[PDB]
């Protein structure tokens, strides 16, 4: 059980077993010819025990080796995470405005070699910054600041220097143990997240790019539900139904990132992805002092305010127009002249601030 | 000291078997002959004690 | 030099028996409140505070010329039990009733012994 | 047999002993090792016992505790009955028809969730090439499962 | 050595607590930078209470559990106050270091570091951003030190919790005699410090 | 499944045998006995200590510090235990605030402190509300339980009697607690909103005892879960539970991961309580005694709880199977039900009065 | 309500474990013994006795014994 006997108590037990079973008794001091074989014996019981601890000791996942703890891997369904490069701008300049090849590479002292894989044309002669992964996946390929690259094949008019301003960053190697089992602990644990419209903004949200998302349950009577997404971190904030569809995919079915198993939306209701209409607010505020700083931070103002407090099928009062070109405190006299009554709106339509006038 | 090793032993030896005894005894519901003759069993050994 | 809270807790009356040293009042009372009386290298008396760090090290085979070890338990108990009267002069003694003024208690237990072991002791003052 | 070298090396070692493969101390540490061989043997399986996918004496023990025995548990097959632990053990999921595929291809079938045909709720499914009652115990609360064959 | 570590723990808590103090900054109650430091805060006070949830299996842990609830309800108090919530922060990585054995206490504290370290990565890699412009820079600076303050604390007390159990190892090996001796019948550290090769990567 | 003692000697000595040709071991008092039974000594303690290291694998058959590590990896949370809170009325003599921190001790020794400090005039007997300090069961008390305080505070009368009786206390699950609730975890499956789903979820909130989600309950798109209570005397649902039931399936947050998790918008579930459908049974028993009333009652009532649920039937042999189950009587002819008792899934049926 | 082998088996070793037990010569046998013995085999969905609905009773020369049972 639990506390295997010491191998001294085994030798006293075995020499005791042999000694007991004899028809004489031994005398205090011996050297018997049977006492090396209880030795040896009751050491073969001691290496056993140990291997049947070590055995034992590998049940739980808590416990095991990390070949013990890949096997548990292997049969639960969680993926260990290998070695990753390391990515960074590469700032080169041409002579006469060529065109990179599809997959140049450059040399460090070291001897790590950095590739390439895109092309680029230049337009004319001038410093320009490339995103540059390296070929060595282990964390010793990550440099540091302004650190110089050579080419390794000449390019017509293409000078052998990169200075990389700023450092490559990346360089993750093999995930440990620890952090493995803490992986597979939160596959083991994780709910299963039935559709709900909260769960219907996280799935919206998950994708790259999407960075704000509404749901509306019981949209159009009982039975199916709407969902809006919008990023506003590309030029254009409103999506495209490109965009759209690939939301409505990843709704329909995707792997969890955490859990590897699969998850979407329920077989039952109806789930409808729409873009949102814009529906533009224009302030044409006036300001005393005119400068462009102040037309800045009052654009700034307004956006942040729309930003965070406006969303589909919501009314949006003056007052916080006001409040928000009141907070610049740049100014000296301020009015608001367009927006006099309350702005409202149905869910497809969004609420923005349009282009503003006299600023 | 090998005279009080016995005791120490003997200890343990009883306290196993009870918890043996506790772990293995499974409960009869019923009122037939498996009732009646664990009744004899258990009183045969308390006229023996 | 303690910044504790329960250290710095006022007597609500504290008398001095007439012809007693200011050793013997003042030990009486560090007594009751925990605390131990030293005095400082400058000459002054001092309330003091045990240290923390460890600053120093003592091992046989460098710098040691001479080892005594003493380990006796001719003295240690197992659970101290300290029993007094409590508070009524005074304020106190329009609350408090007849039976809870003589029972008071309060006890210390120690795990180094085993055996049975007690002492009770009769406390020094309310 | 590394058992009774093992052994051989564990007694004292002089010009006296004499540990050629062919003298009476190897001849008796072979008999004498061999039961602790199996031993260690016993105790190695226990490295693949630890999962229900593989086990062999536990699968009462991992039926009971996991309640098994029911439709999806063939009849008499050992595979089958591990393949069945070994799937309920690890089962959490949503109710999307791609996980319903899935799970259905985990259990070595296969088929396909396809729209429905006579209302909305209702959904066929098309089994190309135990599923039905694993299917209608499993299946989402509100929705409904046609099956068609092919 | 081995003496002078938790000297050096205990200063290096005190100097990031601190640290914090002098740093945090007050905010107005009613804006969105007062929503978002009582969600930070309250998010790593959910993580302190799930690693003493997980302590709590084997042992009891109500005191702590219903302090950190008393902190989670009063964090609009402790918010305008940048000592008291320093102070009550240390003294809760103190008191969950109070629980832990020389057994469980490297594994608790690789687990909230990771925790810690996951928040700290995220919210440091979004520097330059359209929407990252629309938040308040005093809000920003306010849970930057604070996620770096927890994560250092975290690794201080994960490190001196790893020497803890090498010298408790290192006793076990002790406690065994070296004398020789005959014998007589008888009648009555994590595993990731016991190999060679996983200290290495320690 | 082990070899046993006499299958490692036999095994130990017929090998002895095979290895030295002409050879006995099993001859009495030798050397070679004796060798053979050391060794088979030996591997039985091996085998024993193999047989540990199994029956760890599954919870089920783990013991006490294998089961709670299980616990932990699976997810189940043990849960702390509870104070013991209740209200003192404490007599006052003038003005006076009570600071947070005073304490009150019981006869035995167990004290209470107030949590926040209070403010009095009334120069009477007041009323306030205190908690105690060990936090387990021995901490709730009887009806009227007299306790003195500890802490001297002005303008207030040490004794305090206090009249409701203490309550909350309590104390951590048991592992077998732990064990039930991991064996129900990994038995039914945790899905959105399946059947055994809406069950566990209807379960997991207090009082609860049993619950049944019927899918599809009037059309192809609603699901409808009845529960029931017996820790009570109406052992049935009032509206008020059958709103928070409601309310906790329609969102409740995740201890585990934090979020929130629940039953599928789209879908409507409309909880409902079951309704009462009494059966009364005609039985005769030729010895007559209130034990055996009570005895015939409980087996009844056991019945009903076991192999009873709403939607389902009750063939009579079930009833001949309870009223045969009780050992004292002699004769158990049943007359009223001699035809099978059904009902719609609305309604549930309980033995009602029991005609003798 | 169930016609299988070890079903049938396992009634009429409990029918003749019920005669070895409380049937002696000069007894009264009534349905009642005989319902409880069949109803304790926990292996059933339905059951009833229809034969012997009425007290059986015997002389001291003459012992009750289960004969040959119907349908199982």
């Amino acid at each position: 059980a639990y506390s295997p006997p010491t191998l001294s108590s085994l030798i006293a037990r075995t020499e005791q077993n042999i000694e007991q079973r004899l028809p004489g008794s031994w005398p205090q001091a011996r050297e018997k010819t049977l006492s090396a074989i209880a030795y040896a014996q009751a050491g073969l019981a001691a290496g056993c025990h140990e291997h049947i601890s070590w055995v034992g000791r590998q049940i739980i996942p808590s416990t095991a080796d990390e070949d013990e703890l890949l096997e548990h891997c292997r049969f639960w369904g969680v993926r260990r995470k290998q070695a990753t490069a390391a990515s960074g701008p590469l700032t080169v300049t041409t002579s006469a405005a060529t065109t990179i090849p599809a997959g140049t590479r450059w040399q460090r002292a070291d001897g790590v070699v950095y590739s390439l894989a895109d092309t680029i044309v230049i337009d004319r002669a001038g410093t320009t910054e490339i995103t540059v992964t390296a070929l060595a996946a282990g964390e010793a390929g990550n440099t540091g600041e302004n650190t110089l690259l050579t080419l390794i094949t000449p390019v017509a008019c293409v000078v052998s220097d990169a200075i990389t301003v700023k450092g490559f960053s990346g360089g993750a190697d093999i995930e440990s143990a620890a952090e493995l089992l803490s992986r597979l602990e939160y596959r083991v644990q994780y709910p299963p997240f039935g559709g709900n419209q909260f769960d219907y903004v996280r799935w919206a949200r998950e994708v790259s790019g999407v960075t704000r998302a509404w749901c509306f349950p019981t949209w159009k009577g009982g039975g199916t539900v709407g969902v809006t997404f919008v990023m506003d971190n590309r030029s254009n904030i409103f999506p495209q139904p490109a965009d759209v569809e690939r939301v409505a995919d990843y709704i329909a079915g995707h792997t969890d990132p955490i859990t590897g198993l699969i998850v979407g939306q329920p077989d039952g209701v109806n789930v409808t992805v729409f873009a949102p209409k814009a529906k533009p607010v224009n302030p044409r505020i006036y300001i005393s002092p005119k400068t462009a700083e102040l037309k800045q931070a009052i654009t700034n103002a307004i956006n942040t305010m729309f930003f965070n407090e406006v969303m589909p099928g919501g009314a949006l009062a003056p007052s916080r127009i006001i409040r928000a070109v009141a907070g610049v405190t740049g100014l000296d006299d301020f009015e608001v002249r367009f927006p006099t009554e309350i702005q409202r709106s149905e869910n497809t339509e969004l609420l923005t601030a349009g282009t503003i006038e006299w600023l | 000291d090998t005279s009080a090793a016995v005791p120490a032993q003997a200890v343990a030896v009883t306290g196993s078997l009870g918890d043996t005894l506790s772990s293995v005894w499974q409960t009869v519901k019923d009122g037939t002959a498996a009732a009646t003759a664990v009744m004899e069993a258990v009183t045969g050994v308390i006229d023996d004690i | 030099e303690l910044s504790d809270k329960e250290s710095s807790a006022a007597f609500p009356g504290f008398t001095l028996d007439h012809s007693e040293t200011v050793y013997e009042a003042l030990v009486r009372a560090s007594r009751a409140r925990g605390v131990l009386m030293t005095s400082n290298a400058a000459g002054e008396l001092v309330f003091s505070r045990a240290a923390s760090t460890a600053t120093d090290e003592l091992v046989l085979g460098e710098n040691l010329l001479t080892l005594d070890f003493e380990e006796d338990f001719r003295d240690r108990f197992s659970e101290y039990t300290v029993k007094g009267y409590a508070r009524a002069n005074g304020a106190e003694g329009d609350d408090i009733d007849a039976k809870s003024i003589v029972s008071r208690k309060g006890t210390a237990t120690d795990s180094d012994v085993t055996r049975y072991r007690p002492m009770i002791i009769i406390a020094d003052s309310k | 047999t590394p058992w009774q070298t093992a052994f051989l090396q564990l007694l004292p070692s002089g010009l006296a002993w004499n540990k050629s493969p062919d003298s009476k101390l190897s001849a008796l540490a072979q008999a004498i090792s061999d039961v602790i061989a199996t031993a260690a043997d016993d105790a190695r399986q226990m490295l693949r016992e630890r999962f229900p996918s593989t086990s062999r004496w536990y699968l009462g023990e991992w039926e009971s505790f996991l309640g098994l025995p029911d439709c999806t548990s063939e009849n008499g097959t050992l595979s089958e009955r591990q393949r069945a632990a070994a799937n309920k053990m690890r089962m959490t999921g949503n109710l999307s028809r791609r996980f319903y595929e899935w799970l259905a291809a985990q259990y070595g079938f296969t088929v396909r969730l396809t729209d429905s045909t006579e209302g909305q709720w209702v959904t066929q499914v098309n089994i190309y090439g135990a599923l039905e009652c694993l299917l209608e115990k499993y299946k989402p609360a509100h929705q409904i499962y046609k099956f068609v064959y092919h | 050595t081995s003496a002078a570590v938790p000297a050096q723990a205990v200063a290096v808590t005190g100097s990031l607590g601190d640290t914090l103090s002098s740093v945090w900054q007050t905010v107005k109650d009613g804006t969105a930078a007062a929503t978002a430091v009582m969600e930070a805060v309250t998010g790593v006070i959910d993580d302190i209470s799930d690693a003493v949830d997980n302590l709590g299996v084997t042992q009891t842990v109500s005191g702590l559990m219903g302090s950190l609830s008393a902190m989670k309800g009063s964090v609009t108090s402790l918010i305008n106050q940048p000592a008291m919530l320093a102070s009550s922060l240390m003294g809760a990585l103190s008191g969950v270091s109070s629980l832990c054995d020389t057994r469980t206490a490297f594994s608790t504290w690789n687990r909230l570091a990771q925790r810690f370290e996951r928040r700290h990565a995220a919210t440091a890699g979004r520097q330059g951003t359209i929407t990252t412009s629309y938040n308040s820079p005093v809000a920003e600076k306010n849970i930057a030190t604070l996620n770096y303050v927890m994560l250092a604390a975290a690794q201080t007390y994960r490190a001196e919790a790893a020497s803890q159990a090498l010298t408790a190892a290192l006793d076990f090996s002790r406690r065994m005699d070296n004398a020789a001796r005959a014998p007589v019948l008888d009648a009555p550290t994590p595993p990731v410090f016991e190999s060679v090769s996983d200290i290495e990567k320690t």
